[PDB]
């Protein structure tokens, strides 16, 4: 299971494009969410 | 006929649609107000700007610098008015980068650029560009290095075409045709391009008919706040990169700061060390080689309070 | 190589309807607030 | 004994692997808070300068 | 088109805007900024980068 | 016999003579105090300083550095008191300098060093030091890679005196034996060195017995400026170069600038941007190639004002 | 007629030479002002603000 | 120099005093610090860099 | 003359040597005059 | 190539000599400051 999510991610031919994706993912909820206000402002 | 025209018109602008501006700038608020890419540089950088007069605009520039890629000096001359805009720029090793942009209209103007190396060196690049800005839409179209002399047109074309569909929502187009040889056949390429912009946050996206996706969202966090994620897609193998950053704006200084997944981050400080001296330090380091480039400038700007009376141009076709 | 004389006339060809199809997305976008807006009115 | 070896072996590599990635960690760490956290702590505090004067009016 | 020599001819008008736009452009600014701006500086002043 | 003794002695002393420092403190004022030489740097900087106690003195050090030949991290301890100072600091490569010295008598001091690469790279320096002072004079003998294994005296042997001529006259004696390889002959160099001190200027000169010659003038201008210049010939071709600097001490910045006969230019600014932080702005200018190299370094003192009860331990050989 | 052009191409040589020293001496010149007095003008400018809240006292 | 076997063992000794400078130095420097400082600090505080 | 003076600072085996020296002279005068405290203090 | 033997000698003489010579300079400082000050007396 978690295997097929690590290899994805870091040893396959688009790991690349998933660790932006996901990295988009998160910064975008962070900043939506409010958590980037109640930290960063 | 004006029967149809009248009708037509009058339900157009019953929609409240507004001019949703250029293409370039679908994203010019991450990638240009918060992120750092457009500001970073290494090494030693001095700008001598001389203002003679706001209305209309007429200043001269000296840029001195030591670093990567950056000319020795850079002599600029810029003249602006409401309704046209000159500026040149000529390099030590006399490359000259010409600008003039005029409004034919309130709603057309023209802009025309020239790159103009040594002769033996580099190539020399013409570019004319058309604006449109209409109620709700742009529309624009550049012709660089367009040739009929071989019997056939010749050239990079480019359309834009960004139009208001909601208050909020506004989608685009842009085409492009290339026949730079007539032997070779014309290539085409046309990307789609989307932007949501709300009071507090602004949502783009551009893709490339080829593959490749750059999205983008900016948020302003508070009054003094706000920041931003650029997220660049490429799949000519894949390879993607994604870039956070924010841009805090203080009363005497602004600072901006950006990790990116490739490990690379970089601040920029822009500080106000005195009325007319505006120092910055810009600082670049990437993680995974540690390696670091610094860079430090200044700008002054001579005209102080000598011409305060005078007031800027309206509009001019910066 | 260099293309042959019927390569270009089938390079020209899918070029000009490429951009044909571009001046049609436009046509529609232009169009597209009307129809946007409408569905809102059912709403 | 040589299966103590090969543990020892197993151990040895593999923590230098470890301390190296600890290590490399802790450094970048450590450098990102003090270039993002100097800059900012500097005009963050001038600005704080600049308030108090405006307090007092 | 019309005639290959045409062709050369504006091929001649290229370079030949190429030197004027190359030599011409910024004293033509210049020229904008010094005879139109207001007030009028002085000639050294107008390029003189802090006086 | 001491009757001699007793008249020698006495007569010495009338004479109203003092130490006069080491040879290699020679033109400190000008190479050290004045110029930038030390103090230039490349990339970016930051070094994080935690004193735990001031008598015995105990502090901590860490430096983060990316730049030119910089490693990319340092951890440093030292411990100082009366009699003793050891310091220790280790790269992140492994190589790990070390200092150790220890006040045998108040005139006499032992100094140790040790340099120790990683074991196959590099080569292991062991350097042993034993200083004298006297009343008006200085003895110093190092050994560096001392060896008898193979059967005779291998290694570098420095000999070093320095001689209060009058009050102001200092004249002194460098000598060096090497012989690395005992089937290779040893080779000997004196180098002859001299400083006339006053109280407002000082000049100094090194003169290897090979033709080097160094000389070196500094002057204070007044309560917060200085000024040197430092001459280097070479005559191994013949080269020659002339540094010319000053240093302005303002109340919180002090601000180095040095300018040479090789059209190098280079400037050091420190400044207390606040109470425990220190910033350090490097800027070095090639005339010739147009080439700057920025350095911006950090400093930060943790201990601060929690140990001030205590006062640093009186002469520590550092 | 030859005599004109060597002339010219004599002066055109030498005075592109001329220019290309004047203008890098120039450069040299101005960069070192900047690099010192830049530095120099802000430290010794806040020098003078800390000897102004000296003399109110 | 006596015996050549002496000159390996010589050898050996530097080899051995080599390690334990190059492990033990950093550790005795801390260890006289923290032990002798005046006040003792905390284990942790020993190595913090600005706590 | 003058060409005796220009050879053998710039254009001579000793050339460099000739510029460092000169340029100490004239560093030196200069700080010793008072010239550089009435210029730079 | 290597020094032969007698090369040897000849260059461990001329250091030896050196070597005595800059503790005969050392010597001659150490008593330099009596031969100075008495200069100074008889001006
Ligand atoms: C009234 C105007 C006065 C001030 C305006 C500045 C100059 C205006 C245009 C410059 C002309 C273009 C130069 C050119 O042809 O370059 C080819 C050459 C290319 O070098 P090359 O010689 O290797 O190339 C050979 C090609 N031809 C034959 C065309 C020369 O460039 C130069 O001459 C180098 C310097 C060009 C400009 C440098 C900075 C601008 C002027 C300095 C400061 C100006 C005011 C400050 C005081
Ligand atoms: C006003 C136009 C001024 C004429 C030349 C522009 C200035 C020179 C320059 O920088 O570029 C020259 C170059 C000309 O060179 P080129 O087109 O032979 O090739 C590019 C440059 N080299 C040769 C170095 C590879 O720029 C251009 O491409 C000129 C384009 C405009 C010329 C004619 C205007 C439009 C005519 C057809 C329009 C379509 C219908
Ligand atoms: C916090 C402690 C965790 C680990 C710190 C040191 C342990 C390993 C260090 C090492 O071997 O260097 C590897 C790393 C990177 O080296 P590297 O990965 O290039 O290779 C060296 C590692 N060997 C030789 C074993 C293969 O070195 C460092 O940067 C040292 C780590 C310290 C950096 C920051 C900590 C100091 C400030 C916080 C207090
Ligand atoms: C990783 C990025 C952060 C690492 C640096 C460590 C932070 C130390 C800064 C010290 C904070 C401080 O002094 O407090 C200020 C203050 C703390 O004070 P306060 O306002 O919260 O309350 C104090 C109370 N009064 C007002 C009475 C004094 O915090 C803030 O203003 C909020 C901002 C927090 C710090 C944000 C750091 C910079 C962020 C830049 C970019 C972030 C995302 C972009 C990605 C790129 C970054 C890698
Ligand atoms: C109590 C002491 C606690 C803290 C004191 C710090 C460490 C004390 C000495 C370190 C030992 C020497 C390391 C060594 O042998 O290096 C060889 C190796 C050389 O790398 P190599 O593996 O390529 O060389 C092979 C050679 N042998 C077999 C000897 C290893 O170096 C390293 O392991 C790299 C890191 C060394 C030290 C890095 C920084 C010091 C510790 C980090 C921060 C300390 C506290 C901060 C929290
Ligand atoms: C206390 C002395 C500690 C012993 C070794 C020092 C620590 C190791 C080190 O850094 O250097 C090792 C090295 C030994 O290596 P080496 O001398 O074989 O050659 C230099 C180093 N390599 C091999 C890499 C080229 O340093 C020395 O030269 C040691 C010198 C002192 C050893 C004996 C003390 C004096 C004996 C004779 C005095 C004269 C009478
Ligand atoms: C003051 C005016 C004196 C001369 C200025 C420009 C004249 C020559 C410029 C030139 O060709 O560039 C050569 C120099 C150095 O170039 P170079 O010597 O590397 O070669 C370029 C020269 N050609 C191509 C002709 C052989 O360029 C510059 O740096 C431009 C000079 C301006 C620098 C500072 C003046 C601006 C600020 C003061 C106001
Ligand atoms: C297709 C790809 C998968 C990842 C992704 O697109 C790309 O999919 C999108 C889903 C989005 C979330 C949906 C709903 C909300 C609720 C909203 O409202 C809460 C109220 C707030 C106060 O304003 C807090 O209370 C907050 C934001 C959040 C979590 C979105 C965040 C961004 C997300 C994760 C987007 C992300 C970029
Ligand atoms: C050519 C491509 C088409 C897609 C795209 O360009 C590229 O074009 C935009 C369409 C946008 C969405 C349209 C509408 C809404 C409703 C809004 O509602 C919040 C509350 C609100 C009431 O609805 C307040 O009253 C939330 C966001 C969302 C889903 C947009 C997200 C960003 C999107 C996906 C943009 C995207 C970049
Ligand atoms: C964990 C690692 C080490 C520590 C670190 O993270 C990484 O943690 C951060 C905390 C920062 C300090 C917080 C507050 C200020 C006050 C400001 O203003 C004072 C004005 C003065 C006027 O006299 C007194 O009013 C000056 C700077 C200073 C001391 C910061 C310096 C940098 C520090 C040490 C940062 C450093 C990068
Ligand atoms: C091994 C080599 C020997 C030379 C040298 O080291 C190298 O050793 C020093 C000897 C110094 C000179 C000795 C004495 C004086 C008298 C003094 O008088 C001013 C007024 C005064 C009354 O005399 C006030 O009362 C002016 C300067 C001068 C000439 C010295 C100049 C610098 C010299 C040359 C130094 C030089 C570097
Ligand atoms: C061997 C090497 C060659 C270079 C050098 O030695 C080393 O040669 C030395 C010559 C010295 C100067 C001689 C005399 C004076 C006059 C004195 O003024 C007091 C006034 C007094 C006489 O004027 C009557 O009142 C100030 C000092 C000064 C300028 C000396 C400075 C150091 C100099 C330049 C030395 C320089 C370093
Ligand atoms: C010829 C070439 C161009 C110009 C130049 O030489 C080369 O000539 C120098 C003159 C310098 C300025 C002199 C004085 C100050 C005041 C100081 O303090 C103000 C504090 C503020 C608080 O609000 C008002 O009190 C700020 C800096 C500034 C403006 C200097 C900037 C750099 C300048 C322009 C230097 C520059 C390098
Ligand atoms: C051997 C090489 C040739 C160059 C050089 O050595 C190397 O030869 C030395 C000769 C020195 C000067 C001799 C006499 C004085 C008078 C003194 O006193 C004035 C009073 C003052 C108030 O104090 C002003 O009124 C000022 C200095 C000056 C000019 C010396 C300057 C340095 C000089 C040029 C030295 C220079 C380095």
């Amino acid at each position: 299971p978690i295997t097929g999510a690590y290899n994805a991610l870091f040893v396959s031919e688009n790991a690349s494009i998933v660790r932006s994706v996901v990295a988009f993912g998160l910064a975008v909820t962070f900043l939506a969410s409010g958590w980037a206000e109640a930290i960063l402002s | 006929l004006s029967d149809l025209y009248d009708a037509f018109q009058e339900r157009r602008q019953k929609l409240g649609l507004s001019n949703p501006g250029l293409v370039e700038n679908i994203a010019k608020e991450v990638q240009r107000d918060v992120l750092t890419t457009n500001l970073m540089f290494s090494g030693l950088r001095a700008d001598l700007t001389k203002a003679f007069s706001l209305n209309p605009l007429f200043q001269v520039s000296h840029q001195f610098a030591m670093g990567e890629r950056l000319s020795p000096y850079t002599f600029a001359a810029l003249y602006g008015t409401s309704k046209m805009f000159a500026q040149g720029n000529i390099d030590d090793q006399g490359n000259l980068s010409t600008t003039f942009n005029y409004r034919w209209t309130p709603s057309f103007t023209t802009k025309t650029r020239f790159q103009i190396t040594p002769g033996a060196t580099g190539q020399d690049m013409a570019q004319f560009e058309h604006e449109y800005s209409g109620a709700d839409f742009t529309a624009t179209i550049k012709a660089l290095n367009p040739s009929f002399l071989e019997g056939g047109l010749t050239g990079i074309f480019v359309g834009q075409y960004l139009q208001s569909i909601t208050p909020k929502l506004s989608l685009g187009l842009e085409a492009v045709w290339q026949r730079a040889g007539l032997t070779q056949g014309p290539d085409t390429a046309i990307s789609y391009v989307g932007r949501y912009k709300t009071e507090n946050w602004i949502a783009s996206a551009q893709l490339q008919a080829q593959g490749a996706l750059n999205a983008s969202y900016w948020q302003r966090l508070g009054e003094k706040v706000q920041a931003g994620v650029d997220m660049t897609l490429s799949v000519n193998t894949k390879e993607g990169i994604t870039t956070f950053g924010a841009k805090y704006d203080f009363r005497m200084s602004t600072f901006r700061a950006q990790i990116d997944t490739k490990g690379k981050l970089s601040c920029v400080l822009e500080k106000r060390v005195a009325a007319p001296v505006m120092m910055t330090f810009a600082a670049d380091v990437d993680h995974f080689t540690q390696q670091a480039k610094v860079g430090v400038g200044i700008s002054i700007e001579a005209g102080g309070e000598e011409l305060q009376d005078q007031q800027p141009a309206p509009n001019i076709p910066f | 190589p260099q293309p042959s004389p019927e390569e270009l006339r089938a390079a020209e060809a899918e070029a000009a309807s490429t951009i044909q199809r571009a001046i049609a997305t436009a046509a529609v976008l232009y169009l597209a607030p009307f129809i946007v807006d409408a569905v809102y009115k059912m709403f | 004994r040589g299966w103590i070896y090969h543990k020892y072996e197993q151990t040895t590599s593999a923590v230098r692997k470890a301390l190296s990635f600890a290590g490399r960690a802790a450094w970048t760490v450590s450098v990102t808070a003090l270039l993002v956290g100097v800059p900012f702590s500097l005009a963050y505090g001038e600005d704080q300068q600049y308030a108090a004067m405006e307090q007092e009016q | 088109l019309g005639a290959d020599s045409k062709q050369e001819r504006i091929s001649k008008l290229i370079e030949i805007s190429r030197v004027v736009i190359h030599y011409g452009y910024l004293p033509m600014i210049l020229y904008l900024g010094y005879t139109r701006s207001e007030p009028k500086p002085s000639i050294i002043r107008l390029l003189s980068p802090l006086s």
